[PDB]
């Protein structure tokens, strides 16, 4: 919550935690149907990971547009200050 | 074909609340292996999740998928509060059933059966 | 002196270092204020036998009676501490630092 | 030997004791629970057999199945079978305990109880009566007067 | 010395049949058993009413402590207060009941 | 006087009130026969 890349650095290490996307492939433009080719519940088990990491429940209508890691670190950087 | 709705207007909701029904049963598996005190993983469990949700992936219908979220719920409702055994949990791994012959070979062998 | 007065006086003061060095429990430091509470009953009795003053033997049982509701006292404030953080640790006993 | 004449008097002692205070848990699912109930009434009286009348799961020393075990209670039947201590028995009593009985072609009933539990004594009838009931736990109790654990035990 | 020794041996008593019926069934060989309550895991729910009479006991057992001596107190020259102050500890365990009713401390274990 | 060790002090509430931060759940299970879920509040 703190810096932005600290976010950033934090969303990609919960991505390579996640065993299904290839670490080599995943950066922070990655879209994840249509680059990592990811079923829609993979992206919903991401979001609930960003959700047990960052500490805060992410609602439905907006993690449906959470389709990148970018997606991901500016909707958290909207949700606090940074 | 103009239809009375059961909880979603269309798929758009009715994806929605498929979504929710994943989430809680994500939430939910580690408890269920633990108070259960089942002899699976959480990442089998999830699995079986994944596996049930897929299952039915091929439905096109809001109203049939509006049940099928409703009898996800009831099913969680169950598990949740301990009103299924470990048996009724365990029922989803079909664990002392034999393996069926998948191909026209082996089903030829054993039987009558398509 | 007598001898079994080395030992009533070394248990109260082994019941004291135990209440005046806490583990976790409340419990405990409530067994060891009964703990010293025993030893001066016995301490009491044997002296107030041992020199056949008469009129003091109504003295131990006042010194149960009066204790006795300390200790329920004690074990009323250990129940409201337990109603507050569920256990009786001495260390969610901590607010008044600040 | 003198040895297999000790372990014979004291498997008679044993078995003399265990037949002669036998405890029932009953499981009264169904009408059979009617007859069972007859059995304990005051013209058969179970008690004066030793049989008492409603003792605790974790004392008894037999469990009647008295009606029709459904599917949604299959693994409670199996939980209180496998909480009882041994020497533990199985009396199946009636129809539906035996083989599912009049509702065995239903998509919820246990087809006999002998599915979940091993059955010691089968008591037939729809219900069978009280008089037949006794009958089937003096039986169980002739099963047990000619038990053999501490010959066994000397032969092994 | 006849009280230690019945003491010892109905202690001694005790404990060996305490330890005949722990052991002699474990000379069967019976089976090692596996076996995977109302409550399912959930903590022991505190009830302040049990505390309460159970603490209404131990100020009552006072009360009896005090009253304990009247049998040989009743062999005293000063009975007029004897009489006074046995009605006295008698009537303050009264006005304890009294207090203990009145305020609602004896409800649903009343 | 803040030092490093009394850094992460607040200040107590104003009306001196901390936050407390349930009730009993019984299964009498089937061990005729009938299964009932108690919420019970003592
Ligand atoms: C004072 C009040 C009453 C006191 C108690 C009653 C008096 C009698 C006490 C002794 C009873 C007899 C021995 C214990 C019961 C034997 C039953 C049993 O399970 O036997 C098989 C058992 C076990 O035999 P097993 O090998 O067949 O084991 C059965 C279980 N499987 C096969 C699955 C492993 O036998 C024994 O334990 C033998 C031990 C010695 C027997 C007694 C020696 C003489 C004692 C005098
Ligand atoms: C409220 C108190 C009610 C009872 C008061 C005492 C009644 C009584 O019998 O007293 C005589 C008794 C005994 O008097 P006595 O006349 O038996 O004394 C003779 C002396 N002895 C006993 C040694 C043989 O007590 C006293 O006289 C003094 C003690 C009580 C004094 C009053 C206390 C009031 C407390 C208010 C707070
Ligand atoms: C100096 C005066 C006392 C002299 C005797 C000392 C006896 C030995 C105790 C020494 C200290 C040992 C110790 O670990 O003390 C801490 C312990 C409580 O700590 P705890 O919460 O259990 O563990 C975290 C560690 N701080 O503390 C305890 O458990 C202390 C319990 C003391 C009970 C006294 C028993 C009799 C001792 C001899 C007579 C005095
Ligand atoms: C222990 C074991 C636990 C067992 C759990 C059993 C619960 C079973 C609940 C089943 C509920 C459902 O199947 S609802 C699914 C029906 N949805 C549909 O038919 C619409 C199509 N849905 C999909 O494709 C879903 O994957 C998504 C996630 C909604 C969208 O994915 P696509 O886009 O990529
Ligand atoms: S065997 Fe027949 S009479 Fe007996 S309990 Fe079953 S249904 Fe009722």
């Amino acid at each position: 919550p703190l810096t932005l890349e600290g976010i950033k650095d934090r969303v990609l290490y919960v991505l390579k935690l996640y065993d299904k996307i290839d670490p080599e492939k995943l950066s922070v433009n990655s879209h994840f149907m249509k680059d990592l080719g990811l079923d829609s519940l993979d992206q919903v088990e991401i979001i609930m990971a960003m959700e047990d990491e960052f500490g805060f429940e992410i609602p439905d209508i907006d993690a449906e547009k959470l389709m990148c890691p970018q997606e991901i670190v500016d909707y958290i950087a909207d949700k606090k200050d940074v | 074909t103009s239809v009375k709705p059961i909880f979603s207007r269309d798929m758009n909701e009715a994806k929605r609340r498929v979504r929710e029904l994943y989430r809680a049963w994500y939430r939910e598996v580690p408890n269920t292996v633990h108070l259960f005190q089942l002899d699976i993983s959480v990442k089998q469990g999830r699995d079986k999740v994944r596996e049930m949700f897929k299952k039915n992936a091929h439905v096109t219908d809001p109203r049939v998928v509006d049940l099928l979220v409703i009898k996800g719920k009831m099913e969680l409702e169950e598990t949740i509060n301990v009103w299924k055994q470990r048996t009724h949990v365990m029922r989803f791994f079909h664990e002392t059933e034999a393996p069926r012959p998948k191909d026209f070979l082996s089903k030829f062998y054993v039987g009558h059966d398509p | 002196m007598s001898l079994v007065y080395m030992n009533i006086m070394m248990a109260f003061t082994v019941s004291l270092t135990g209440l005046l060095m806490y583990r976790s429990h409340l419990m405990s430091s409530l067994l060891c204020l009964e703990g010293m509470m025993l030893s001066l009953f016995i301490l009491a009795t044997l002296m107030i036998l041992n020199s056949h003053f008469t009129l003091a033997s109504m003295m131990p049982i006042i010194l149960l009676v009066f204790a006795a509701c300390e200790a329920a006292l004690g074990l009323s404030l250990l129940v409201m501490v337990s109603n507050t953080y569920g256990t009786d640790y001495v260390q969610n006993l901590n607010l008044l630092q600040c | 030997s003198r040895g297999e004449y000790v372990v014979a008097k004291l498997d008679d002692l044993i078995n003399w004791a265990r037949r002669s205070s036998l405890w029932p848990m009953t499981f009264g699912l169904a009408c059979c629970a009617v007859e069972m109930m007859h059995m304990a009434a005051p013209r058969y009286d179970m008690d004066r057999f030793g049989v008492v009348f409603r003792a605790s799961p974790r004392q008894s020393d037999v469990m009647i199945v008295a009606g029709t075990l459904t599917n949604k209670m299959a693994p409670a039947l199996r939980k209180v079978y496998d909480q009882m201590p041994e020497p533990r028995y199985v009396v199946s009593m009636g129809s539906c305990a035996n083989g599912g009985g009049y509702y065995h072609y239903s998509y919820s009933v246990v087809r006999g109880c002998d599915r979940i539990v091993p059955v010691d004594i089968y008591v037939p009838g729809c219900p069978p009566t009280a008089e037949a009931l006794l009958y089937g736990i003096l039986q169980l109790q002739k099963k047990i007067k000619r038990e053999k654990r501490l010959r066994i035990w000397y032969r092994r | 010395m006849n009280l230690m020794i019945t003491l010892l041996t109905n202690f001694t008593l005790a404990t060996l049949l305490v330890t005949i019926a722990f052991w002699l069934p474990q000379l069967n060989v019976y089976s090692e058993k596996t076996s995977p309550d109302p409550m399912g895991s959930a903590r022991l729910p505190f009830s302040m009413k049990f505390f309460l009479v159970a603490i209404t006991f131990l100020l009552f057992d006072l009360e009896i402590a005090l009253l304990l001596p009247l049998p040989w107190a009743s062999q005293t020259t000063n009975l007029n207060t004897m009489l006074t102050m046995a009605l006295l500890l008698i009537f303050l365990l009264a006005v304890s009941l009294a207090y203990e009713w009145t305020q609602k401390g004896l409800e649903w274990t009343e | 006087y803040p030092t490093k060790e009394t850094a992460h002090w607040k200040p107590p509430p104003w009306n001196d009130v901390d936050p407390p931060k349930s009730n009993l759940t019984l299964n009498f299970g089937p061990q005729g026969v009938l299964r009932l879920v108690m919420e019970l509040s003592g």
